[PDB]
C-alpha cells in the first residue's frame, strides 16, 4: 500500500450520521430524564413554598 | 374516629386513617394493621410525603373521611385535644403525644379531615406538628417545622 | 381501473360523509337533549342548528 | 303520574320519564311505555347518554317537568327518599333501588328534575348512582361511578 489506514478512513459518511444518531439520541433520552426530575424537583418546591 | 392501630408483637406503633377512598398510612410507622380486611391491600409507598397509600375495598367505599383545603386560622380538634392552627402552623398544648400518635386524623369543628400529623417538635408551652397538609389549591404537600421527629 | 377509481372514491366519500354525519350529531345531541344551554357560536356556527 | 312505568311481561321493567319537553327513556330497558299517548311516539336513541329522546304531544305539552343545570350540593328528593349530593356524585342510603328503578327522575326542592338515573353500586352505607345531569353550562352528560350497572 502507498498509504496509511488511520482507524476512521473507513467509517463513511452514512455511519458517521448512524453512530451519531445513535450517541444523540442516547444523550437526548438522558438528558430529558435529567431535566424531568429537576422540574418535578422544581414544582414539589413551589407546591410547598 | 375509624383509625386503626398498626401493632407487631401486638403493641401499637402508630395509627392508619381512611380518607376518601384511601388508606393513609405513616411511611416510617411499621408492623400489621389491626384489621385483617386492610392487612391484605398493597399499599404503594411515597416517600415523598411519608405516606404508605391504599385504595380502600369496594364494601366500605362510602364509609370514609372526607378532607378539605379550606382551612382558616383557629380551633381544630384532634384526638387527643385541641390543635391550633396560628401563622400557617399546626401546634399543640405541651407534652401531649408521641410515638404512637402518629397518622392521626386532625378534624376541624365539621368533622372533615384536615391534616394528618407525622411528628412533632417542642416550642416553649407548645408543640409544632409536621403534617399532611392540603394547600391552598388542594394540592397535597407535607408541611413540617424545623427539626421535627418521626413519632 | 375506472370500476375501481368508481369504487374506491364512492366507498371513501360515502364512509367519510357519513362519519361527519355521525359526529354532527353527536356533537348536536346534548345540546338537543338540554333544552336551554346558551347557543355556542362556533359549535352552532360548524354544525347547524337554528341558534336561540 | 308525570312519570310512566314501561311494562314488560306485566312487570314494570323501568320507569321513564318526561323531562323538560322530551319523553325520555333508557335505552337498555326494553318495554312498551304504559301511556298510550307515548307508547308510540318513535323514539330518537343516542347510546353515549344510554337513552332515547321523543317530543311529547302538543296537548300533553304543559305537564313536563322542569329542569336546571344549577344544583348545589344537598338534599334532593327521590320517589325511593332521598337522595344526597356531595363532591359531585349523587348518593342514596344502601339497599333501597335496584332492577326497576332505572330511569326515574330526581327532583329539587322546587320540584325541577336534576337527573335520570340509570345505575347503581352499592358502597358502603350507601349507594352512588350512575345519572346523566346537565353539567355547569346544561350540557347533558352521564356521570358514572366505576362498577356501575344498568338498573
Amino acid at each position: 500500500a502507498q498509504h496509511t489506514e488511520s482507524f476512521t478512513s473507513a467509517i463513511s459518511a452514512t455511519a458517521w450520521s448512524w453512530i451519531k444518531v445513535l450517541v444523540g439520541g442516547t444523550s437526548a433520552f438522558i438528558v430529558l430524564g435529567l431535566i424531568a426530575t429537576a422540574v418535578v424537583a422544581l414544582v414539589l418546591f413551589f407546591h410547598r413554598h | 374516629d375509624k383509625t386503626f392501630p398498626i401493632m407487631l408483637n401486638g403493641q401499637v406503633n402508630g395509627y392508619a386513617c381512611v380518607v376518601g377512598g384511601r388508606v393513609f398510612k405513616p411511611l416510617h410507622v411499621e408492623g400489621r394493621i389491626d384489621n385483617e380486611q386492610l392487612a391484605a391491600i398493597k399499599l404503594k409507598k411515597a416517600s415523598i410525603y411519608d405516606l404508605e397509600y391504599g385504595d380502600v375495598p369496594q364494601c366500605m367505599k362510602s364509609d370514609t373521611l372526607q378532607y378539605t383545603s379550606d382551612k382558616p386560622p383557629g380551633f381544630y380538634n384532634w384526638h387527643h385535644g385541641a390543635v391550633q392552627y396560628e401563622n400557617n402552623r399546626f401546634t399543640v398544648p405541651r407534652g401531649v403525644g408521641g410515638k404512637g400518635d402518629s397518622g392521626r386524623p386532625i378534624l376541624d369543628n365539621k368533622g372533615r379531615v384536615v391534616a394528618i400529623v407525622l411528628g412533632g417538635v417542642n416550642e416553649g408551652s407548645r408543640t409544632a406538628l409536621s403534617v399532611v397538609t392540603w394547600n391552598q389549591k388542594g394540592v397535597t404537600v407535607k408541611d413540617t417545622p424545623e427539626g421535627s421527629e418521626p413519632w | 381501473g375506472l370500476c375501481t377509481c368508481v369504487a374506491i372514491i364512492m366507498v371513501s366519500c360515502v364512509t367519510s360523509v357519513w362519519l361527519l354525519c355521525r359526529t354532527r350529531n353527536l356533537c348536536i345531541t346534548p345540546y338537543k337533549l338540554a333544552p336551554n344551554a346558551q347557543v355556542p357560536i362556533l359549535l352552532a356556527l360548524l354544525c347547524c342548528i337554528k341558534p336561540t
